[PDB]
């Protein structure tokens, strides 16, 4: 654990260098991949990378080997498959944490020190409750205590998503439960659509490490719940970072290529953006304000970046002074790199100016035309258009506005309405005096039909027209067909916006709708 | 594109001779890299994913 | 009920809360055996009075960690609403605890990280320290800490781990590494219980570590745990605290009886607060808001009980105050808290979007504002005094005085508070008529102390020790408040007002931490500990809070004097009473008899002066009103462009000065012609051609030619008084004579032959239409005594217009002075003691010049120059705001004032735009008038040189017949080279007349 | 000419001699005199080359060992004012800082005396080569600052002795700490102190003569009264009685909350209470219990 | 010229002939025994050190010609605009670049 002392690698690292070894002499330096070691010491050395194995069955055996054989045989004999349950438990989080975000909504620092925790508080709990019996029950063992346990602090401490914290709920009484000890238990269903690993019929560790050793070698992501493509989805998101590491690495007379790419971004960006007349009447509606508000950033950003790439231009032309600012716009421009000051809204991590110039382009347009539609309608269009929530700015605050729009216009107050979504495939579908129109929205690992949904296989589905409408509060029980899908600003599922409602269709499980991800994204 | 790193892998393959990635397959051998092609004034960094 | 009794009342119910909501969960969920978990996992307490150690008396045991009670007295605390996240935090806690690591809860800011930590280590009787990680951070004194923490068994949480610099990270990182390594070693099976003396390496020595110690460190992402306390904590995602519950708890402790209803209302709009509001950096939404809000909400509440309750008793009812409580609204009662408390705060565009969002969230409940009519009567009366314009709701100067009222309320509430409203927006004007009026009700002389904080350093103001002989020096801030609590002429007694009226920065402000917080003491590197008396208020007027720190913005109240407060008619009021009542000719008499006099009866026609400008006044009133000549006007040239930025109150001083140049004109001709003066029919049409003339020269003095041209067009397009008929000459160019009609500026531009010798003589200041014009602006503005400012590009000769203007009046002095980005106001020091001195006059110090009779004039060359500090505000342009405006400065040696005594700060200038040149602060912009001093021009330099090239060609008598093609050839090439080599291609192309 | 600029310099240069509390007569100007004295043997070591070295070299080692005897001689000076300095603060600062170090008070006033008159007799004259040609007054120099640090050592090993005997003094800082264990007489100076080392403990109940620990009020106001007052007569030094009034506030707690318990064992087993009694119930006893 | 501490020193000896604060204390009463030598030596007979010293400064500006060596930089020029105008207004300015 060297990486620990940076200053002291540095003074070794010189040390090293001013000696005089012996042939037999070695020095192994065991680290951790850290960006505190020295540059130094990096170079002078022989880097060997170790990562773990990935694989359940590895993951497994990990666990097993690193858990001493005495711990897991102390009485009662249950121990040995609640030891085994947490094992599994711990590899199914674990290499679902590569499957990222739609295993996890961000990777989460799962180690070796929650499964240390975890295993005292079984080993504690266990004691307490069996008091020494050498076989106690299956009902009688605190799965409660466990659950919770695990659930809140053992594992669900890192956890801040509540969605992630659902999942995690979801796999613990899926997995802790007295059911767990029949004989016929299935630890993972539908692993081909029909084989399902069931539980070993032994009550020793022996048996469990047998049984794991026995585990076949064709791992898929629907041993973990996930759907059968996240594995296509990881391996593209790899090849599209390959590509780029490529070509940063092929990187190493750009003048006149960077003043052809900006005199194209010049043309593709429209030119202006007209601000909304503000009137006497449009300031009370509240859609009137949101979008003004929109507009106005948007002209603000688009002036911004227009003037900074004509500037761009004229330097690339060889006719303006080059300022510290100009100077760093244009090193990211060559770089690849988003400008910084090109950020006042939220962008997806690692996203190119290419595709932020395409996605600005999109953007613009679409607030010209509700800047059109607004002084052509001056009020009552707004609340007839359909706006895609990836478009704006702030879409939460578009709910919001929606939300005030309802409660000024019919008069209830705004504590006392909830957001029913219906979506429809009809094209240009009548809009109710408290329906707005939703264009966009895409659906993750589902397909809905008749506003209801079901579990499919594909990448993404793009939802026709959502139509969101403000309903009065109902204390109405929800229905155990119901499950509360989440919105994510982008694919990163690293913003929520708001979370939807949606109904489950013939017979399938809200377990497997938690598990399998199923979200909904404003853009893709 | 989901198939673009095992393509890659082929091309590599074409390239470079089929055996090009298959040592980096088998597990390390620690033992003729400490023995030869190590100067005794070279620490070993064993940099490992924490 | 008393307030302590009120504070265990609110406490017993928040705990009560929490026990019904527990017990109905248990109930629901048909918990029979006790060892179920469902209870087992409930905070549980078990009291054994049998046993004989106090201190093992009460195990308070949750889950599987039971501890046992500190009896540490804590006082009456801040019991939390026990939120379902902090019911997580304790079991996270307790269980992290049990498994002897320490507890490392992170989110955002407001999750309530610290208090459920406090709360925790206060709700098992455990002494807990909080140690703040900002930069007031106690890095030497750590070490001393935790060896203290070890030996009395008391918690420590850490605020915000992250804040901390590398190495003091790295420092304390370490020193908790050893301190949970050692309390690991307890948990040890093995080892042996009745002999545990269990040491940890602190401070290069053996400290025991009680077993009942306890680390927190509280993280705040965006980062994370140090690589070496990874393995030793256990972390807590205190992403989002519940505030539905924490109002409904403490709003039903509060009596309110619709408890539910009123939280799920006020949550949501405090959200809506937060989100649709232009965003500001002193709008504070947060928890902590929400829940002072509501504490407001109960103490309103409670007064409208004792106030319906006293009336009934003062007539003949009975009072029931169940019966009282269930007959009122608390919609409409939280509603006035929140307007109360948020109000003063918000921007002038942001009031209606408030209103709108609490419509929304509230609908049909209306704020009515309380006022209070003693206090509004006292406004008037005082407001009157003081030539200000007074004016109830919608009227002509009522959102002025609701911001008076505001402020008042706030000095009610908190010691310390702040007025950040932008330039000329009434801010001064209005604390000076709120302490006049406060004086004259409650019977307490009121007394300020303006005390600017950058005109002078932070060891000037705050104090410095003599590090040899230890001798303690006080500082400015520190004599006024020592000053004030020795209290010799009975300081206590009077409302001590210290307003500081200067930018705020995270330097001065920090020793004031202190002073501002609950507190309200003073600590000084002495050791002296001065305690603030009741009656002082710390006051910051300001102009931004672009460069304030958290700490000091929300330990502070602050009202808001948005730009829109002062409404421009009020200024025209302003100065029309002003003209209509002091006069121009008196000097020190006349000046004090305005004191004397509450009506000044019998004094009405006191000089010619008074008579004339009274005169003045009814001629330009009708074009000073809302929709007058003047107002349009200036709404034109605030679309134009100007060298400088533009400020409403900079053109509004600049022409009411100019105008009082007019009437004091009229008055010399009045003395200069006994036996005609001037009638109403003359002073009519010349007032009115000056006014003309005033605007043109006022507004449009900054831009360049065309642009003042754009301006004569368009005043004439929209005046109605009768102009220059001639075609295409600008109206700017046309000057107003004594009588009515006009006159071009071309009549007083003689073609003087300058002589052979001193050809091209610094002193050649050779008369020019330019050196005409702005001859009399510069006259005109001397005699006013106020600090001009000229700009233009160099070498222009505005020093020497300046000096032509000004060496014409033999009783003004000039020391130039020349600025540079090394120039401090400690320049402007040695040259007033070098050039004046400090007469004791027995009013108080006055600083003037050595020669009796004369005025001294600073000139400043190049103002711009003198750099901005890290958070900008210039200290010399903050000296002279100060000098030129409180008319006077604080000495560095005596803590005195010094007013000051025929002292003007005339200076030049460079244009914004060219490099290195910082543009000037509006607060300093307000008070000085900018001339453009643009380049003398093709018709202008044939004319200024040709005389030259005659002077210099009579030495030849022959060669004098090309004089005029030689300087048209000089003109022309001059022109090509000036069009043809800009500072684009190089900085150093300039090319000036001095050529 | 650089040599008679030295010259002169050096002999009509005159130490700052400035009061110091009407006690005594200290220097100051250290950073000046510093300054000129680095400058000057700079100039004269860089003086050994040149050509034209090879005349004057006597009166040019004369002056470096002039200058080398100066510097040595007020580095040491300076450390040994401050130190004086500090430890006069200290010593002076408090009535039973005496008592409390005997040793060390009669060490640092015996050096005193003799600092005092090394002052007066720099102070008659106060010239820089008339305090140099004092006689033997480096090793009279050198033996006040390793006396002095001595005695600043053995006062701090003092105080970390206090700190370690009363744990709850590690909260409180050095200065803090000394004034606490020095006006022990003065107990209501004390109470500036107590919301450092304590919780919710802002001042402590005196007795009339301020000689028994009657109770701690809060800092509210709210108050707990002592079952058993600590005597503070009976314990006078500070350790004793305030570790006694620590475990007397713990002691007194916990029966209040015994008998608290006990009376709302009562309230609870009922189906009406009153609300006057409970009142007074809420009144009698402290928030927290 | 790199150090932006005498550039301000050399700013207001270019501009106005002479820098207060140079001369100060007996630095300045030695400056003025010199001065009232070289003022009468000169035969400007002075004996106030007001209208002496200003023979100081009289002498100066008549025999004080500095040169600025500045290696060609367009930004650096721009900097040493911003920091001394004087440098480009009392200054006259010679180019010669490579030679030819
Ligand atoms: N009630 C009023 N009626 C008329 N004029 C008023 C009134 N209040 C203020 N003014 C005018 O507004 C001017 C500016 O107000 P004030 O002096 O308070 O500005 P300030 O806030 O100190 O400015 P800065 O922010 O630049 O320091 C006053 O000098 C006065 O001419
Ligand atoms: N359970 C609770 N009951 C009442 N107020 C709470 C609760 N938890 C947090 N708060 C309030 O939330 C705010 C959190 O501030 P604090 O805990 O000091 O900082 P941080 O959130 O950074 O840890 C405070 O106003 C605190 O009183
Ligand atoms: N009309 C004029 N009359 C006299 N001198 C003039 C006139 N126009 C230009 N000058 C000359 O132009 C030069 C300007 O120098 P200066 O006053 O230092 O400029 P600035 O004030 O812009 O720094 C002086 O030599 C001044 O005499």
């Amino acid at each position: 654990n060297v990486h620990l002392a940076p200053g002291w690698l540095m003074q070794l690292e010189k040390k090293l260098h001013s000696l005089q070894p012996h042939a037999c002499f070695r020095l192994f330096l065991t680290m951790e991949i850290n960006p505190k070691v020295p540059v130094n010491l990096l170079r002078a050395g022989r880097i060997f990378v170790f990562e773990p194995p990935p694989g359940v069955k590895a993951n497994m055996l990990r666990t097993f080997s690193s858990i001493p054989v005495s711990r897991i045989c102390k009485s009662p004999n249950e121990r040995a498959r609640l030891y085994f349950l947490l094992a599994w438990f711990h590899a199914i989080i674990q290499e679902r944490l590569r499957y990222a975000p739609l295993g996890w909504s961000k990777k989460y620092e799962f180690g070796e020190s929650d499964l240390r925790s975890a295993c005292d508080t079984v080993d504690t709990w266990l004691d307490d409750t069996a008091k020494g019996r050498q076989n106690i029950s299956p009902d009688k063992i605190p799965w409660s205590a466990l659950k919770t346990l695990m659930a809140q602090s053992i594992y669900g401490g890192r956890v801040d998503n509540e969605f992630d914290q659902r999942l995690l709920n979801t796999f613990l009484e899926r997995l802790f439960t007295t059911r767990s000890f029949d004989s016929e238990f299935k630890l993972a269903c539908k692993v081909d659509g029909h084989k399902d690993i069931q539980m070993p019929d032994g009550i020793r560790r022996e048996e469990f490490v047998q049984w794991v050793e026995l585990l076949p070698d064709t791992q898929t992501p629907s041993w973990l719940g996930l759907p059968n493509n996240a594995e296509r989805v990881l391996l593209t998101t790899q090849g599209v970072d390959m590509i780029s590491k490529m070509l940063k690495m092929q990187m190493l007379a750009w003048m006149r290529t960077l003043h052809t790419t900006a005199s194209n971004w010049l043309h593709l960006i429209p030119q202006t953006l007209s601000h909304l007349k503000r009137t006497v009447e449009n300031i009370k509606d509240p859609l009137f304000r949101f979008f003004e508000r929109e507009v106005k950033m948007g002209a603000k950003l688009l002036q911004d970046v227009r003037q900074d790439l004509a500037d761009v231009v004229q330097v690339c032309e060889g006719k303006k002074k080059q300022t510290n600012y100009l100077r760093t716009l244009i090193n990211e421009l060559v770089k690849g790199i988003l400008p910084r000051s090109w950020s006042h809204y939220t962008v997806p991590a690692g996203m190119t100016v290419i595709q932020w110039v395409s996605d600005f382009s999109e953007r613009i347009k679409q607030l010209q035309n509700i800047s059109l539609a607004a002084a052509s309608g001056g009020a009552k269009e707004l609340k007839n258009i359909h706006v895609c929530l990836g478009g704006l700015f702030v879409p939460e605050a578009y709910i919001t506005a929606t939300r005030q729009y309802v409660a000024q216009a019919n008069s209830w107050s705004l504590e006392e309405l909830c957001l029913e979504v219906n979506v429809t495939t009809s094209q240009g579908a009548t809009l109710d005096a408290c329906s707005f129109g939703v264009t966009g929205l895409k659906l993750q690992g589902a397909t809905c039909n008749n506003n209801k949904l079901s579990l499919s296989n594909a990448i993404s589905t793009a939802l026709p027209l959502t139509q969101l409408r403000w309903v009065k509060q109902t204390n109405t029980e929800k229905k155990a067909s119901v499950v509360t899908l989440p919105v994510y600003l982008n694919f990163t599922r690293a913003d929520l916006i708001f979370t939807v409602d949606f109904e489950i269709a013939t017979k399938e499980d809200p377990r497997s709708f938690y598990e399998r991800g199923v979200a909904v994204l404003c853009t893709e | 594109p989901d198939r673009l790193l095992a393509m890659a892998h082929m091309f590599v393959s074409t390239n470079l001779g089929e055996s090009f990635m298959s040592i980096m397959e088998q597990p390390l051998d620690l033992t003729h890299i400490v023995g030869t092609e190590v100067k005794p004034n070279t620490p070993v960094l064993m940099c490992s994913v924490p | 009920q008393p307030p302590l009794r009120r504070r265990k009342l609110e406490h017993l119910i928040t705990e009560l809360v929490h026990q019904r909501d527990v017990t109905r969960s248990l109930i629901k969920s048909k918990i029979d055996n006790a060892k179920s978990f469902e209870w087992l996992s409930q905070m549980r307490f078990y009291f054994d009075p049998k046993q004989t150690d106090v201190l093992q008396q009460l195990s308070i045991q949750m889950a599987n960690a039971k501890f046992n009670y500190g009896f540490e007295y804590l006082g009456v605390q801040d019991k939390l609403v026990q939120t379902p996240l902090t019911d997580r935090c304790y079991l996270t806690m307790t269980q992290a605890l049990e498994a002897r690591l320490g507890g490392s809860p992170f989110g955002p800011a407001g999750t309530g990280k610290t208090e459920s930590v406090k709360a925790l280590g206060h709700q098992l009787g455990r002494f807990v320290l909080v140690f703040n990680c900002d930069e007031t951070f106690d890095f030497q004194a750590m070490g001393r800490i935790f060896v203290g923490l070890c030996q009395v068994g008391a918690w420590g949480c850490f605020d915000e781990f992250n804040r901390l610099e590398e190495r003091m990270l790295s420092a304390v990182s370490q020193q908790v590494q050893c301190i949970q390594e050692a309390l690991r070693e307890h948990s040890n099976p093995n080892y042996d219980k009745t002999s545990a003396p269990i040491t940890c390496e602190l401070l290069n020595k053996q400290v025991k570590v009680s077993p009942d110690m306890a680390i927190f460190i509280t993280m705040n992402p965006g980062s994370n745990l140090p690589d070496n306390l990874k393995k030793l904590f256990r972390s807590l995602a205190m992403t989002k605290p519940d505030r539905q519950l924490i109002a409904q708890v403490m709003l039903y402790s509060q009596g309110f009886r619709t408890a539910e209803v009123l939280a799920n209302k006020i949550v949501p709009f405090f959200k809506l607060c937060d989100e649709q509001l232009s965003s500001q950096s002193h709008y504070d939404f947060g928890l902590r808001a929400l829940k002072s809000v509501l504490v407001s909400a109960g103490n309103v509440k409670r007064e409208r009980i004792q106030k319906i309750k006293r009336e009934k008793e003062e007539r003949g009812e009975a009072v029931d105050e169940g019966e009282i409580a269930e007959n009122l609204p608390e919609q409409e009662i939280l509603i006035q808290s929140v307007c109360e408390t948020m109000v003063p705060k918000l921007v002038a565009e942001d009031i209606p979007l408030l209103f709108s969002l609490l419509s929304d969230v509230f609908p049909g409940v209306q704020y009515h504002r309380g006022e209070m009519t003693a206090l509004r009567e006292e406004l008037k009366k005082v407001c009157q005094e003081m030539y200000l314009t007074y004016g109830d709701g919608e009227e002509v100067g009522g959102m002025w005085v609701e911001k008076v009222l505001q402020l008042y309320q706030i000095t009610q509430i908190n010691h310390g508070l702040m007025m950040v409203g932008p330039s000329g927006s009434g801010k001064s004007m209005a604390w000076r008529v709120l302490l006049k009026a406060l004086e004259r009700l409650e019977g307490v002389e009121g007394v300020a102390h303006i005390i600017d904080p950058k005109a002078i350093s932070k060891d000037h103001l705050y104090g410095t020790l003599d590090p040899n002989t230890r001798e303690w020096t006080d500082g400015l801030f520190t004599h006024v408040l020592r000053k004030i609590i020795d209290s010799v002429r009975g300081e206590l007694q009077k409302r001590q007002w210290i307003v500081f009226d200067g930018d705020v920065d995270p330097e001065w402000v920090e020793n004031l931490n202190s002073v501002l917080d609950d507190n309200k003491l003073l600590t000084l590197p002495n050791g002296e500990r001065l305690s603030l008396p009741p009656n002082v208020r710390i006051m910051f007027e300001v102009q931004d809070l672009k460069y304030a720190t958290l700490a000091t913005v929300s330990r502070c109240g602050m009202v808001w004097f948005s730009e829109d407060v002062l409404s421009t008619d009020m200024i025209f009021n302003n100065f029309l009473a002003r003209l209509r009542s002091i006069p121009l000719d008196e000097g020190e008499d006349e000046a004090q008899r305005r004191r004397k006099g509450k009506e000044d009866e019998g004094e009405e026609a006191a000089s010619p002066m008074l008579q004339i400008q009274r005169d003045a006044a009814t001629i330009m009133q009708p074009y000073f009103t809302s929709n007058g000549l003047v107002t349009k006007a200036l709404e034109h040239a605030f679309q134009l462009e100007h060298i400088m930025d533009l400020t409403r109150l900079r053109c509004l001083g600049s022409l009411f000065s100019m105008l009082h140049q007019a009437c004091r004109n009229v008055a010399q001709y009045n003395a200069n012609h006994p036996d005609f003066p001037m009638q109403i029919e003359q002073l009519e049409r010349y007032i009115q051609r000056y006014l003309v003339y005033a605007i043109l020269w006022s507004l449009s003095g900054d831009s360049r030619l065309k642009m003042r041209a754009e301006l004569g067009e368009y005043i004439r397009r929209i005046t109605t008084v009768p102009l220059p008929t001639a075609p295409n000459i600008p109206i700017i160019d046309y000057e107003v004579s004594i009588s009515g009609e006009w006159s071009p500026w071309q009549a007083k531009v003689p073609q003087i032959e300058v002589e052979t010798h001193k050809v091209a003589a610094p002193d050649v200041v050779v008369p020019t239409l330019d050196t005409v014009r702005h001859e009399a602006l510069l006259y005109t503005w001397l005699a006013e005594h106020k600090p001009l400012v000229l700009c233009g590009p160099p070498g222009s000769g505005k020093t020497m217009t300046l000096f032509s203007a000004l060496r014409a009046l033999p009783d003004m002095e000039v020391v130039g002075l020349n600025f540079s980005s090394a120039t401090t106001p400690e320049l402007l020091l040695k040259t007033f003691d070098h050039y004046c001195e400090y007469r004791r006059t027995p009013n108080g110090v006055v600083l003037a010049p050595v020669q009796l009779g004369k005025w001294l004039v600073l000139f400043c060359d190049e103002i711009n120059l003198p750099d901005m500090d890290k958070y900008g505000t210039q200290r010399v342009i903050s000296f002279i705001r100060q000098m030129v405006e409180h008319g006077g400065f604080y000495r560095t040696s005596d803590q005195t004032w010094v007013k000051l005594e025929r002292i003007q700060f005339v200076g030049a200038c460079n244009p914004p735009t060219d490099p290195g040149r910082k543009p000037l602060s509006h607060r300093f912009l307000r008070h000085v008038p900018v001339v453009y001093v643009d380049y003398p021009g093709p018709a202008s330099l044939t004319q200024i040189y040709g005389t030259f090239n005659r002077a210099m060609l009579r030495l030849i008598p022959s060669l004098r017949t090309y004089a005029e093609p030689l300087t048209a050839a000089m003109v022309e090439f001059y022109t090509m080279s000036q069009e043809r080599f800009t500072q684009d291609t190089q900085p150093h192309y300039i090319y000036s007349p001095r050529e | 000419e650089f040599l008679k600029q030295i010259r002169e310099v050096w002999n009509t240069y005159e130490l700052d001699l400035v009061n110091y509390q009407n006690k005594c007569r200290l220097i100051r100007g250290w950073d000046d005199l510093f300054n000129k004295v680095k400058e000057h043997i700079n100039s004269v070591s860089a003086m050994k080359l040149s050509p034209y070295y090879k005349v004057f070299e006597e009166d040019a080692l004369s002056w470096e060992d002039k200058l080398n005897r100066i510097m040595a001689l007020f580095d040491v000076w300076i450390d040994v004012q401050r130190r004086w300095v500090y430890l006069e603060g200290i010593f002076t600062g408090s009535a039973d800082i005496k008592h409390l170090l005997p040793v060390e008070t009669q060490r640092f006033q015996s050096i005193s005396t003799e600092f005092l008159a090394l002052m007066k007799k720099v102070s008659k004259s106060p010239l820089v080569m008339d305090v140099l040609n004092i006689q033997g007054v480096q090793r009279s120099l050198e033996r006040l600052a390793d006396l002095l640090g001595k005695i600043q050592k053995a006062l701090g090993e003092y105080l970390e002795r206090e700190r370690s005997s009363f744990p709850r003094f590690y909260f409180v800082g050095d200065e803090d700490l000394l004034e606490i264990i020095g006006n022990s007489k003065n107990v209501a100076k004390l109470q500036k102190h107590f919301k450092k080392m304590f919780a919710g403990v802002s001042s402590i109940i005196l007795n009339e003569d301020n000689s028994v620990v009657l109770g701690i009020s809060s800092r509210e106001g709210e108050e707990v009264m002592f079952k058993t007052p600590v005597s503070i007569t009976e314990h006078p030094k500070i350790n004793e009685w305030l570790t006694l009034v620590e475990k007397e506030m713990r002691v007194t707690l916990a029966k209040l909350l015994a008998e608290s318990v006990t009376e709302v064992e009562i309230f609870g087993k009922a189906t009406s209470i009153d609300p006057n009694t409970y009142i007074t119930w809420i009144d009698k006893y402290q928030a927290q219990l | 010229v790199l150090d932006s501490g005498f550039l301000e020193r050399m700013n207001t000896l270019l501009a106005n002939g002479e820098v207060p604060g140079l001369f100060e204390g007996d630095e300045y009463a030695t400056l003025m025994t010199q001065c009232k030598e070289g003022a009468q030596k000169e035969g400007l007979m002075l004996d106030s050190h007001e209208e002496l010293y200003k023979w100081f400064t009289s002498q100066v500006i008549r025999n004080l010609h500095v040169v600025f060596t500045m290696n060609p930089s367009s930004e650096g020029l721009k900097d040493r605009a911003a920091t001394s105008p004087a440098l480009f207004n009392r200054c006259v300015l010679n180019w010669f670049g490579d030679w030819s």
